[PDB]
Protein backbone atom coordinates (compact mmCIF):
# COMPACT_ATOMS: atom_id res chain seq x y z
CA UNK A 1 0.00 0.00 0.00
CA UNK A 2 1.20 3.44 -0.59
CA UNK A 3 2.16 5.67 2.50
CA UNK A 4 -0.18 8.37 2.11
CA UNK A 5 -3.44 6.39 1.60
CA UNK A 6 -5.95 8.37 3.09
CA UNK A 7 -7.51 6.67 6.25
CA UNK A 8 -10.67 7.45 7.82
CA UNK A 9 -10.79 6.67 11.77
CA UNK A 10 -14.39 6.53 13.07
CA UNK A 11 -15.47 5.95 16.60
CA UNK A 12 -16.96 8.20 19.24
CA UNK A 13 -14.61 7.96 21.63
CA UNK A 14 -11.57 10.67 20.87
CA UNK A 15 -9.30 8.86 22.92
CA UNK A 16 -9.25 5.90 20.88
CA UNK A 17 -9.31 8.04 17.58
CA UNK A 18 -6.31 9.60 18.60
CA UNK A 19 -4.92 6.11 19.36
CA UNK A 20 -5.46 4.31 16.13
CA UNK A 21 -4.13 7.70 14.60
CA UNK A 22 -0.73 7.14 16.42
CA UNK A 23 -0.72 3.68 15.81
CA UNK A 24 -1.14 4.30 12.03
CA UNK A 25 1.79 6.79 11.98
CA UNK A 26 4.08 4.63 13.96
CA UNK A 27 3.26 2.09 10.60
CA UNK A 28 4.05 4.91 8.65
CA UNK A 29 0.51 5.96 7.32
CA UNK A 30 0.49 10.08 8.17
CA UNK A 31 -2.57 10.70 5.89
CA UNK A 32 -5.41 10.10 8.63
CA UNK A 33 -8.90 11.98 9.25
CA UNK A 34 -11.31 11.60 11.96
CA UNK A 35 -15.52 10.90 12.15
CA UNK A 36 -17.29 10.66 15.37
CA UNK A 37 -19.64 8.20 14.41
CA UNK A 38 -21.42 6.80 10.93
CA UNK A 39 -23.16 10.00 9.57
CA UNK A 40 -20.22 12.36 9.76
CA UNK A 41 -18.65 9.26 8.36
CA UNK A 42 -20.23 9.32 5.75
CA UNK A 43 -20.46 13.21 5.65
CA UNK A 44 -16.60 13.24 5.26
CA UNK A 45 -16.43 10.65 2.67
CA UNK A 46 -18.85 12.50 0.28
CA UNK A 47 -15.77 14.85 -0.15
CA UNK A 48 -13.97 11.99 -1.60
CA UNK A 49 -9.72 10.36 -1.76
CA UNK A 50 -10.34 8.04 1.01
CA UNK A 51 -8.84 5.17 0.70
CA UNK A 52 -9.02 3.06 4.16
CA UNK A 53 -11.61 2.89 6.86
CA UNK A 54 -11.16 1.71 10.38
CA UNK A 55 -14.92 1.78 12.33
CA UNK A 56 -15.77 1.06 15.73
CA UNK A 57 -18.62 -1.14 15.85
CA UNK A 58 -20.97 0.66 18.64
CA UNK A 59 -21.31 4.23 17.78
CA UNK A 60 -24.25 7.17 18.35
CA UNK A 61 -26.57 7.51 15.04
CA UNK A 62 -25.26 5.16 12.77
CA UNK A 63 -23.00 2.59 14.45
CA UNK A 64 -20.53 0.40 12.35
CA UNK A 65 -22.21 -2.28 11.07
CA UNK A 66 -24.42 0.48 9.51
CA UNK A 67 -21.67 2.38 8.13
CA UNK A 68 -19.85 -0.52 6.66
CA UNK A 69 -23.71 -1.50 4.81
CA UNK A 70 -24.01 1.84 3.66
CA UNK A 71 -20.30 2.55 2.10
CA UNK A 72 -20.70 -1.30 -0.02
CA UNK A 73 -24.16 -0.25 -1.17
CA UNK A 74 -22.73 2.78 -2.70
CA UNK A 75 -21.58 2.72 -5.96
CA UNK A 76 -18.81 5.01 -5.68
CA UNK A 77 -17.47 3.94 -2.21
CA UNK A 78 -18.47 -0.04 -2.56
CA UNK A 79 -14.73 -1.43 -2.68
CA UNK A 80 -13.41 0.93 0.41
CA UNK A 81 -11.31 -1.76 2.32
CA UNK A 82 -12.84 -1.13 5.55
CA UNK A 83 -11.41 -2.51 8.89
CA UNK A 84 -14.26 -3.09 11.62
CA UNK A 85 -13.08 -2.51 15.48
CA UNK A 86 -14.78 -4.31 18.51
CA UNK A 87 -14.73 -4.52 22.20
CA UNK A 88 -15.57 -8.10 22.21
CA UNK A 89 -15.62 -10.71 19.44
CA UNK A 90 -18.60 -12.71 19.27
CA UNK A 91 -19.92 -15.34 16.66
CA UNK A 92 -23.03 -13.47 15.66
CA UNK A 93 -21.08 -9.62 15.48
CA UNK A 94 -18.61 -11.75 13.33
CA UNK A 95 -21.12 -13.44 11.50
CA UNK A 96 -22.85 -9.91 10.30
CA UNK A 97 -19.68 -8.07 10.21
CA UNK A 98 -19.12 -11.05 7.14
CA UNK A 99 -22.20 -10.74 5.74
CA UNK A 100 -21.94 -7.29 5.48
CA UNK A 101 -18.76 -6.93 3.65
CA UNK A 102 -15.99 -6.23 6.24
CA UNK A 103 -12.91 -6.52 4.47
CA UNK A 104 -11.57 -6.96 8.77
CA UNK A 105 -12.51 -7.75 11.86
CA UNK A 106 -9.94 -7.04 15.20
CA UNK A 107 -10.77 -6.59 18.78
CA UNK A 108 -9.37 -3.83 20.68
CA UNK A 109 -7.34 -2.55 22.40
CA UNK A 110 -4.31 -3.98 19.86
CA UNK A 111 -0.77 -3.29 19.13
CA UNK A 112 0.60 -1.68 16.33
CA UNK A 113 1.83 -4.37 15.40
CA UNK A 114 -1.25 -6.19 15.04
CA UNK A 115 -2.77 -3.29 13.32
CA UNK A 116 0.00 -4.27 10.84
CA UNK A 117 -0.74 -7.68 10.27
CA UNK A 118 -4.51 -6.53 9.92
CA UNK A 119 -3.72 -4.33 7.25
CA UNK A 120 -1.43 -6.37 5.94
CA UNK A 121 -3.66 -9.04 5.36
CA UNK A 122 -6.25 -6.74 3.87
CA UNK A 123 -3.46 -4.99 1.10
CA UNK A 124 -2.75 -8.57 0.01
CA UNK A 125 -6.29 -9.85 -0.22
CA UNK A 126 -7.09 -6.82 -2.58
CA UNK A 127 -3.34 -6.94 -4.43
CA UNK A 128 -2.80 -3.66 -2.84
CA UNK B 1 -12.30 -18.42 22.63
CA UNK B 2 -11.12 -21.53 20.64
CA UNK B 3 -14.34 -21.43 18.47
CA UNK B 4 -14.40 -17.73 17.97
CA UNK B 5 -10.67 -18.12 17.20
CA UNK B 6 -11.10 -20.74 15.08
CA UNK B 7 -14.16 -18.98 13.10
CA UNK B 8 -11.76 -15.86 12.58
CA UNK B 9 -9.04 -17.83 10.95
CA UNK B 10 -11.59 -19.69 8.79
CA UNK B 11 -12.65 -16.20 7.57
CA UNK B 12 -9.73 -14.85 6.81
CA UNK B 13 -9.94 -12.07 9.94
Amino acid sequence: ADKELKFLVVDDFSTMRRIVRNLLKELGFNNVEEAEDGVDALNKLQAGGFGFIISDWNMPNMDGLELLKTIRADSAMSALPVLMVTAEAKKENIIAAAQAGASGYVVKPFTAATLEEKLNKIFEKLGM
Amino acid sequence: QDQVDDLLDSLGF
